[PDB]
């Protein structure tokens, strides 16, 4: 493409080019309006911080302005300076009109400005998975806004791989593999991506299971199978290219404009919405498996209170 | 004997807690509330500060959380996460209306653990055997987990492990049939089931049963257990389930011995008895604990039983400042353990 210049964290006093959870700050020279988020300074903070930066390019990413690598107080603190989204929460917007009909078309016009993110994030090579409500955002708060997305806490490094399985099973059950991954990693943004848009339809959650089905729910049995191959398992699990390979995403705009009661039911109780939150990220948290947590000794050179009882007693006898 | 409390905006969100808790690092929360990994200068351990700052915001929210403190409170076991610490900033009752609770944070959770690393024969063996342990533990108490998942077992280098964070009312998989489908009033043994499934995901390395929905599911149990019979639907309280039940196909219990082919015969022998579709008829944790497949570890004078759990409050209707002086009380009684 076109080689474009790498991130350099300036080094200088951050309070010095703006003028005194994300905080806003206002610059000097500028007097822009601009969005700071805040950490303590180390290397899971400066990766992803990278990996956020590198990720400015897609007009669906947010964009970071400036990184500075200060010392607050007494530690060192890597000051992220990105473009603002006062557009609002996506189902901050949603929950709160009003009469109007969050029509189907609206709801795939919404997709692909996610489903367009994902295609560039993974075809770098990154896998930004984390997808929740506090993450997403609209730019301005009028007509002809885009949405962008933010919060990269948790994206990482996927590797280069590749997608098929079928039909049947052997003899041998099931065995073992590759366990991050290349793939399985991808298969976590889908999920918050199909997982989104059925609490996009129905306002409900898979907790999967589709309304009854007389109820707010014509979608087509192409959205039933859709929410479906988004949904469960994450080897033939529901592939961004596939999915945006999809007339409904690709040749989306011309999907019917079906009106929906999701905008009603959401808002008609809004602390199970809140409850609904919580356990979307308590969600990913489980099926996010990135930090290495320990690398079990082997039995033989494990010693614990436990196995240490149980050799004396084995010892006498 | 009020320790001093600093405070402290963490993402948003404010912190007091005593001074021997230090480095503070956001590592999660959900709706009952967030939490903090930290280090404890007082045992030089890392642990978990959890802060329910919606303790009392209704009379569910208010008995669930009083319920976990009694629980927490009880928990005193090798293999069972205990409550290391529990505190207020508050000076009295009529202020007090947050409450923290501090365990201990070891090592990862299982499911890290396999996504990471391939377990041998051996580690599962002394692994489930710990699960069992602490099990039997619980059940003497008259307690059921309801939630016994990869996600809920904590382990270390040296392969010990603790089960924690109890089912607290009263993402599918290890769910027994019943229960799921809530076909009668649960047994001890429910938890047994949720053992088979780990064990079996630990020696194959799938997941025994990924089903996508609670009929997917359903099928896809009853399809390796087989089908009910006229002892099991007896049981069944509701009339329209036996009903769904008698309506189902033929679903003749399949043999074990073909499903895990080249694992060891004990282990296949012990997720017979544990994953059986009566819950009249599952291996229970003692006599689990007595099977061959542990004899590496078996000990019957080093698998103690628990004080008894008076948890009578179940049937306690009350008001919500109710449940929230009953809190509180057991928020000063609490003895920190040696």
């Amino acid at each position: 493409f076109h080689v474009k210049s790498g991130l350099q964290i300036k080094k200088n006093a951050i309070i010095d080019d703006y003028k005194v959870k994300v905080l806003q700050i206002f610059n000097k020279r500028t007097q822009e309006k601009f969005a700071l988020k805040m950490l303590q300074d180390c290397p899971k903070a400066r990766r992803e911080v990278e990996l956020h930066w590198r990720a400015s390019q897609c007009p669906h990413i947010v964009r970071i302005v400036d990184v500075y690598e200060n010392l607050y107080a007494g530690r060192k603190c890597l000051l992220i300076v990105m473009e603002c989204l006062d557009g609002g929460e996506l189902f901050s917007r949603i929950q709160d009109r009003g009469d109007q009909a969050f029509t189907e078309r609206e709801a795939s016009e919404i997709m692909k400005s996610i489903g367009e993110a994902i295609q560039y994030l993974h075809s770098i090579n990154i896998a930004h998975r984390d997808v929740k409500p506090e993450n997403l955002l609209y730019t301005s708060k009028r007509p002809n806004a885009i949405l962008k997305l933010t919060d990269f806490g948790f994206a990482k490094e996927t590797t280069s791989h590749n997608s098929l399985t079928t039909p049947c099973y052997t003899p041998y059950y099931v065995a073992p593999e590759v366990l991050g991954p290349e793939k399985y990693d991808k298969s976590c943004d889908m999920w918050s991506l199909g997982v989104i848009m059925y609490i996009l339809l129905c306002g409900y959650p898979p907790f999967y299971e589709f309304p009854n089905p007389e109820w707010s729910e014509v979608s087509e049995e192409v959205k039933m199978l859709i929410r479906n191959l988004l949904k469960t398992e994450p080897t033939q699990r529901m592939t961004i290219t596939e999915f945006m390979n999809h007339p409904w995403i690709m040749q989306s705009t011309k999907v019917p404009q079906t009106p929906l009661h999701t905008s009603r039911v959401l808002k008609e109780d809004k602390e199970r919405w809140e409850d609904v939150k919580e356990e979307m990220t308590s969600a990913l948290a489980t099926m996010r498996v990135d930090y290495e947590q320990i690398k079990i000794k082997k039995i033989e050179d494990a010693s614990n209170p436990l196995l240490l009882k149980r050799r004396k007693k084995a010892r006498a006898l | 004997e009020r320790p001093t409390f600093y405070r402290q905006e963490l993402n948003k969100t404010i912190w007091e807690v005593p001074e021997r808790y230090q480095n503070l690092s956001p590592v999660g929360s959900g709706a009952y509330g967030s939490v903090c990994a930290a280090f404890d200068t007082k045992t030089g351990l890392r642990v978990a500060v959890k802060k329910l700052s919606r303790p009392f915001q209704s009379i569910i929210h208010a008995k669930r959380t009083y319920r976990e403190l009694r629980l927490l409170k009880h928990m005193k076991h090798e293999n069972v996460i205990g409550l290391l610490d529990v505190f207020t900033p508050a000076r009295s009752l009529e202020e007090f209306n947050d409450v923290y609770l501090v365990t201990h944070l070891m090592g990862a959770d299982l499911n890290n653990i396999v996504k990471c690393q391939k377990l041998t024969d051996d580690h599962v063996q002394f692994l489930i055997y710990q699960i069992l342990r602490g099990l039997k533990y619980i059940h003497s108490a008259d307690i059921i987990h309801r939630d016994l998942k990869p996600s809920n077992l904590a382990v270390n280098e040296d392969c010990e492990l603790k089960i924690l964070d109890f089912g607290l009312a009263r993402t599918r998989w290890y769910r027994a049939p019943e229960i799921m489908l809530n076909w009668m009033h649960y047994n001890q043994t429910v938890d047994i089931w949720s053992v088979g499934c780990i064990m079996a995901e630990l020696l194959t390395g799938r997941t025994l049963f990924p089903g996508t929905d609670h009929i997917d599911q359903l099928k896809l149990i009853l399809r390796l257990v087989g089908t009910p019979g006229a002892e099991l639907l007896k049981k069944i309280s509701s009339e329209s389930a036996r009903n769904y039940i008698q309506s189902l196909t033929q679903m003749p219990k399949m043999n074990f011995a073909n499903v895990f082919i080249g694992a060891n015969p004990l282990a296949v022998d012990l997720l017979e008895k544990m994953l059986v579709l009566d819950s009249d008829k599952r291996i229970t944790a003692a006599q689990a604990l007595a099977h061959a497949y542990f004899a590496q570890y078996h000990d019957p004078d080093d698998e103690p039983v628990a004080d008894p759990y008076d948890q009578s409050f179940e049937s306690r209707d009350l008001l919500i400042d109710e449940w929230k002086s009953l809190t509180y009380d057991e928020v000063i009684s609490f003895v920190p353990p040696p």
